[PDB]
C-alpha cells in the first residue's frame, strides 16, 4: 500500500 | 558545475546501516535518513531518528505503519506534529504499535519537504550534491536485488515508474578513469549492514532513470  | 563524485557517508551527514526486519516500513528509514542528513547539516550534530516514531503516528497523514507508506507523508507528518523523536528515546520493533510521541524526546522538526522533479536524473544529481542525501523509491522488486552483492546494479526487468520500496542516496560516482563512465548512484538500505555491500547498493546513473531511482525523491526541508 505505497513503498515498504 | 557539480562535482565528478559526491559521498555524504565522509562527511558524517550518514548514521550506520539499520535493519527494517519484517516491516514493510522502508518508507520511514528512507525518510529517517533523509532528515538524519538535514538536522546534521543544520547543527553539526548526528542524531539517530526514530522510525517506530513514523511507523506508530503517522496514519493521519496516509502512513500505513508495516504496510507501507511514503516518505512525503513523513515528512509531512513531521511539519504537523512539530517533531520526531531519537531512535534511542522511541526504539524500533518492527511491528505497528500505539503512538507513544513525546515532544521533550523530539530531536527532530522539518516545514516541509522539497521535491525533484521526476525522472530527472540530472536534477537528483544536482540535489544529492548541494543538498545532502536524498529520499528515492525504487523498484527493488528483483532475486537480483535481493541476492545482490557488488558492482553496479542492473537489471532489465527493473520499472522506472512501478515503484516498491524507500531507500536513501548518500552520493553518486562512477568507477574507472573516466568521471562520465559506468556512473553509479550510492544507495543505502534498511535491510542491515549485512545485505548488499555493508548495507549499500550501487544502482546504474544515467542509464534511463534505472529501477525509478530519480521518479519520486524528495527532501525535508529544515
Ligand atoms: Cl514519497
Amino acid at each position: 500500500t505505497a513503498h515498504e | 558545475d557539480l562535482p565528478k563524485s559526491v559521498d555524504w557517508r565522509k562527511k558524517g551527514y550518514v548514521t550506520p546501516v539499520k535493519n527494517q526486519k519484517q516491516c514493510g516500513s522502508a518508507w520511514a528509514f528512507s525518510a529517517t535518513g533523509a532528515l538524519e542528513g538535514q538536522m546534521f547539516r543544520k547543527t553539526g550534530k548526528l542524531v539517530s531518528l526514530s522510525e517506530q516514531n513514523l511507523v506508530d503516528c503517522s496514519r493521519p497523514q496516509g502512513n500505513q505503519g508495516c504496510n507501507g507508506g511514503f516518505m512525503a507523508r513523513a515528512f509531512q507528518y513531521v511539519k504537523e506534529n512539530g517533531g520526531l523523536d531519537s531512535e534511542e528515546s522511541y526504539p524500533y520493533v518492527a511491528v505497528d504499535e500505539i503512538c507513544k510521541y513525546r515532544p521533550e524526546n523530539s530531536v527532530a522538526q522539518d516545514t516541509g519537504f522539497t521535491v525533484v522533479a521526476p525522472g530527472k536524473e540530472k536534477a537528483l544529481m544536482k540535489a544529492v550534491a548541494t543538498v545532502g542525501p536524498i529520499s528515492v523509491a525504487m523498484d527493488a522488486g528483483h532475486s537480483s536485488f535481493q541476492f545482490y552483492k557488488s558492482g553496479i546494479y542492473f537489471e532489465p526487468d527493473c520499472s522506472s515508474k512501478n515503484l516498491d520500496h524507500g531507500v536513501l542516496v548518500v552520493g553518486y560516482g562512477f568507477e574507472g578513469a573516466n568521471s562520465q563512465n559506468s556512473k553509479y548512484w550510492l544507495v543505502k538500505n534498511s535491510w542491515g549492514p549485512e545485505w548488499g555491500s555493508n548495507g549499500y547498493v550501487k544502482i546504474a546513473k544515467d542509464k534511463n532513470n534505472h529501477c525509478g531511482i530519480a521518479t519520486a525523491a524528495s527532501y525535508p526541508n529544515v
